[PDB]
DNA sequence: ATCACAATCCCGGTGCCGAGGCCGCTCAATTGGTCGTAGACAGCTCTAGCACCGCTTAAACGCACGTACGGATTCCGTACGTGCGTTTAAGCGGTGCTAGAGCTGTCTACGACCAATTGAGCGGCCTCGGCA
DNA sequence: TGCCGAGGCCGCTCAATTGGTCGTAGACAGCTCTAGCACCGCTTAAACGCACGTACGGAATCCGTACGTGCGTTTAAGCGGTGCTAGAGCTGTCTACGACCAATTGAGCGGCCTCGGCACCGGGATTGTGAT
């Protein structure tokens, strides 16, 4: 559990993105294909979408870790994500 | 004088339920609901007019506002009803 | 001859228009069809909620819609629950006891 | 199938920055579904904004307005 | 002598109070509390009865929802008894 | 006067929430919670009242304050 | 295109005379200022709506600040606005 | 003599008056001192945020403010954290 | 599996308060011209989004291995729950008093508009010091 | 160690300041009638203190598995170039419908009246509870 803590410190230290750009761009275009055929995206739009998604997921993981700590555990599980997203009302 | 939405809500109720009644408290609740939802739609329409640098609110803006707020399977039917009303009125 | 009658609605097109012009920005206008669309939207939403509440009241064998029936109808549908997030006065809560408590 | 392009190490990194020390192997599918739902909502609103302006290119402005509609206000692009 | 085993009357109360729609805080004590709380912000205030009624209803709804989230938190920890720590977790995850 | 919110009242408010067993330390915590909530709402109500130059607090001030806080209330004029 | 870059820079050099700011931080500040202005304008217009008024004045902005800003921020913002208005009328 | 000098501020009173007039009072009019008060509030809040950001930057021994310093300043104060709840692009997270 | 029992649902009666309908008036919805001004439409263009290809290599993936941790089991004492007797403070009806919210009439301070002038922001170019 | 960006000089151009006009929003004074507040007497109900006892939270133990770590191979992301073309943005025209105004008439807002539907009480029917 040492490397996990070192990575935790290092990743809260930095400020860069954690999802690779091309897979996320392909995912975004595939998602948007179902809404309006033949759409185009500026680079700024995809970058903003990635920023928002990363912030959202990090916050959700903080809430999930709190739920896990509540049950006297250290490993997060799907149940903790579900409790976090049910208390917030995101369900 | 203080205008209220009682008449039209009662007309709708007697349209879709020709035997059930409504209470004074339920009347107040429906008044509040209609006022709140109208305020939401009007605010979204005003913001939409501002974004495109327009000045005239139009049924296009109301359609887009309805599509923005109301959740799915409600946006479709609401847009259908609104389009039917607009087409009849133009006729 | 009323605009709502020409549009075949119950909600007033003219009064909705008057309330719309009082929400715009400076030098702002409101098309006559915006009132038509908004009146149709309000009529549809009120019809949906009222039909659900009437069904809920018919279940309990009563002739009047109360705050309780409105809460039962709104909290019993996903769309209306997501859209309406208000505190219905005197509506109580939907009865539910968790399984691990029994 | 590009939702699988959010690789497991990337989810591990996101969870590490959030303070999670140990992760169950069942987390990754849940995270992928959560991300897909969020992206779907935001992209739907952005595409609606683009359509109302009668265009075919999604600017950063559409994304920012869509995010603000959801109460996820984002600075730096607005 | 008849005694119900501890746990039955709790469920009976749960059903009864989930069936009703009335207010559950006594009117006069809540009015007194509201007046004393408002005494800080302003001196010599007057309260319409509907102001106090609206405040009471909002408070009751808030507390009921908070208790439901707390019960979810308690059941999560494999318990049946709600505790202050579960209230604190429910309030922190909510953002409040 | 906050002590006037009795233990059975909190028990009833918990029963409406589906709570079957209530710790003995719940009541003080719930009293603090309610005090904070009321202090947040009454402040905005009095702000509206003072802006209107009125010496009385009306139902509409409470409704507007609640809508501001994100706790919209139906059945009191707003 | 209109922006608050020059005024933000002047305020910055008023606070920290020996500190510069990057373009991205300027964008952050521009968005922040625009958001706060939008909130204040909306609250003031709503306050005019509630009391059946038609003119936004110093009272409406003061009540909007009292409603929006938390705690000591509201107090000091109210003080600064009062000082500015008293200087302007003089 | 621009109205800013009469008010002794740094933000544009005239432009803020125009911006307030655009949103107006739903077809109404905007008072004379509304612009002065609005500009004063904007200047005060910007000064507070920039002072905190400059302190954070100096603590990191750099000669220029970055979004990371802005988030460090905003999340380091309770009231600025309550008032501002947006996502700042490029700021990272507060170590915890 | 059995059976007495506190407790809850069901059916019937009543009489009480709230919904539903009807009148009268008044405020605003509707109509017809004028006019203008905010937007639909046709062109031009040059920006920027997208489709190829190579290539460098840092990130991801498959596999082995061991140990930290989550889950079932057991045990026990204490905090809760249940029921009873006493009490104490809310709730209701009546009485009275007075602050004060609300409407109206005058008028007077204030803000919108236009014509002119000019001055402060915005974009272009460049560079030398902050930073990765 | 440079390179990549921010701070400064410069070009005009659009909007901010003067000033007179002119209509009107709201400040203020005055009166009115509502409604908030205070007090008092009864009286039934809910709260509080207490005794007793079962269930439950929490700890201690044990064990199997599942998750982290390390290593070697693979891959596809990112950079770097290249042509190419839709289409976002801007300009100009001309015009289609929404605002202002005068006149008018009907739909809705208060007020009132009446009866019927919902609420409480009371007696049988039932239904889980808990000891046997």
């Amino acid at each position: 559990g040492t490397v996990a803590l070192r990575e935790i410190r290092r990743y809260q230290k930095s400020t860069e993105l954690l999802i690779r750009k091309l897979p996320f761009q392909r995912l975004v275009r595939e998602i948007a294909q179902d809404f309006k055929t033949d759409l185009r995206f500026q680079s700024s739009a995809v970058m903003a979408l990635q920023e928002a998604s990363e912030a959202y997921l990090v916050g959700l993981f903080e809430d999930t870790n709190l739920c896990a700590i509540h049950a006297k555990r250290v490993t997060i599980m799907p149940k903790d994500i579900q409790l976090a997203r049910r208390i917030r009302g995101e369900r | 004088r203080k205008e209220s939405y009682s008449i039209y809500v009662y007309k709708v109720l007697k349209q879709v339920h020709p035997d059930t009644g409504i209470s004074s408290k339920a009347m107040g609740i429906m008044n509040s609901f209609v006022n709140d939802i109208f305020e939401r739609i009007a605010g979204e329409a005003s913001r939409l007019a501002h974004y495109n640098k327009r000045s005239t609110i139009t049924s296009r803006e109301i359609q887009t506002a309805v599509r923005l707020l109301l959740p799915g399977e409600l946006a479709k039917h609401a847009v259908s009803e609104g389009t039917k009303a607009v087409t009849k009125y133009t006729s | 001859v009323s605009r709502s009658q020409r549009a075949g609605l119950q909600f007033p097109v003219g009064r909705i228009h008057r309330h719309l012009k009082s929400r715009t920005t400076s030098h702002g206008r409101v098309g006559a069809t915006a009132a038509v669309y908004s009146a149709a939207i309000l009529e549809y939403l009120t019809a949906e909620v009222l039909e659900l509440a009437g069904n809920a009241s018919k279940d309990l064998k009563v002739k009047r819609i109360t705050p309780r029936h409105l809460q039962l109808a709104i909290r019993g549908d996903e769309e209306l629950d997501s859209l309406i997030k208000a505190t219905i006065a005197g509506g109580g809560v939907i009865p539910h006891i968790h399984k691990s408590l029994i | 199938d590009n939702i699988q392009g959010i690789t497991k190490p990337a989810i591990r990194r996101l969870a590490r920055r959030g303070g999670v020390k140990r992760i169950s192997g069942l987390i990754y599918e849940e995270t992928r579904g959560v991300l897909k739902v969020f992206l779907e909502n935001v992209i739907r609103d952005a595409v609606t904004y683009t359509e109302h302006a009668k265009r075919k290119t999604v600017t950063a402005m559409d994304v920012v307005y869509a995010l603000k509609r959801q109460g996820r206000t984002l600075y730096g692009f607005g």
